[PDB]
C-alpha cells in the first residue's frame, strides 16, 4: 500500500514483514480448531 | 499582503494530506475487523 | 503624532493574520477528531 | 544590487537542504509505522 | 557540499539501527504469543 | 487596572467553549452506550 | 529612598495579578475533572 | 537565610494539598468499585 | 586572593540549597507513589 | 581531565539507583500476581 | 596557523566526551528496557 503517489513524502507498507504474520496467524487458528474437534469428541457424552 | 499567499499555500497542503489518510485508516481498520471476526469464529 | 497611525497600522494587520490562523485550524481540527471517532466506533462494534 | 545575488544563493541552497531532510523523514517514519503494525495485528490474533 | 556528506552519514546510521530493531521485535513477540497459548491450554 | 479587563474578557471567553463542550459530549457518550447494548443484545 | 516606594508599588500589582489568575484555573480545573469522571462511571456501567 | 524561609513556606503548602487530595480519591474509588459490584450482580 | 574566597561562599550556599530540595521531592515522590498504588490495587480487586 | 571524574561519579551513582529499584518492582508485582489469584479462585 | 592547532584539540576533548556519553546511555537504557519487560510478562502470564 502506497500512501502519497507522486509526492515528495512517498512511503509503502512493505509485504516482507506481513507474510511473516500471515504465517504466525494460519498457526494460531489450527490450534484453535483442533482444540476445538478435539474437545468435542470427547464430550459426546455428557450433554455439552 | 505577502502572508495571505502563504496562508493559503499551507491551507492547500493540509487538504491534500487528509485526503491521503482518509485512504490508510480504511485499509488498517478493514484488517483489524478482519482479525477479530476469524478469531471468534474458531474459538466458542 | 507618528507613533499614534504607525500603532494603528500594526494592530490592523495582526487581526487580519488571527483571521487566516483560525481558519486554519478548524481544517486541521475536524480532521482529527474524525479519524478519532470512527476508530473509536469500529473497536467498539467489534 | 550586490544583495539580490547573495539572497538568491541563500535561497538556493536551503531548497537542496529540504530535499535531503524530506528523505530522511521518509526512512524513519517507514520504520516507525512497520513496527507498530507487527506488534497490533499480533496482539489481536492471540 | 559539506551538508551532503553529512546527511548521507546519518542515513547510514538509521538504517543500521532499523535492522538491529527488527530483530529484537521478533525475540519479543515470541514470548508474548508463548505466554497466550500455555495460559489458555490451561484454563477452559 | 488595563490587566482586569483582559482576564475578565478571557473567562467570559471560556465559560462559553465548556458549555459547546458539555453539548458534545452527550452526542458521543450516548452513541457509545447504544453500540455497546446492541453487541449484548446479539452474542449470548 | 525613591525605590522603596516604587518596589512596593509593584508588589502590590503582582499579588492584584495572582487574585485573577487564580479565579481562572478554578474554572477550567473545575470543568476538565467533571468531563472526566462523567466518561468514566458511563464507561464502567456498560 | 531569606532561601530557607521560602523553601519551608513552600512545604507547608503542598502537604495541605496532599491532605485535601487523599479526601478526593476516597469519594471516586467509591463510586468505582460500588458501580462494578451492581453491574455484576445483575449479568451472569 | 579575593576570589578564592568568594567562589568558596558561592559554593557552600549552592550546597544548602541543594539540602532544602531533596526535602521537598521526598514529601511530593512518597504522595504521588502512594495515590497510584491504591488506585492500581483497587481497580484489580474489582 | 575534570570531565573523567565527574562522568564517574555519575554513573556510580545511577547504579546505586537501579539497585534499589530491582527490589521496588518485586514488591509490588508480588502483591499484583497475589490479587488476581485470590480473585479467580472465589468467582468461577 | 595558531588558530588549526586550537580547532583540533577542541575536536578532540569533544571526541572523548562523546564516548564516555555512549557508556551512561547503555547502563540506563539497560535498566529501563528490563524493567519493562519483567512487568510485561509477569501480567500476560496471570
Amino acid at each position: 500500500f502506497v500512501f502519497g503517489a507522486g509526492k515528495p513524502y512517498e512511503f509503502s507498507i512493505d509485504c516482507d514483514k506481513i507474510n511473516l504474520f500471515r504465517g504466525v496467524f494460519a498457526f494460531l487458528l489450527y490450534v484453535a480448531t483442533f482444540m476445538y474437534v478435539f474437545s468435542t469428541f470427547a464430550n459426546i457424552l455428557r450433554n455439552k | 499582503d505577502p502572508a495571505k499567499a502563504a496562508f493559503d499555500s499551507l491551507q492547500a497542503s493540509a487538504t491534500e494530506m487528509i485526503g491521503y489518510a482518509w485512504a490508510m485508516v480504511v485499509v488498517i481498520v478493514g484488517a483489524t475487523i478482519g482479525i477479530k471476526l476469524f478469531k471468534k469464529f474458531t474459538s466458542k
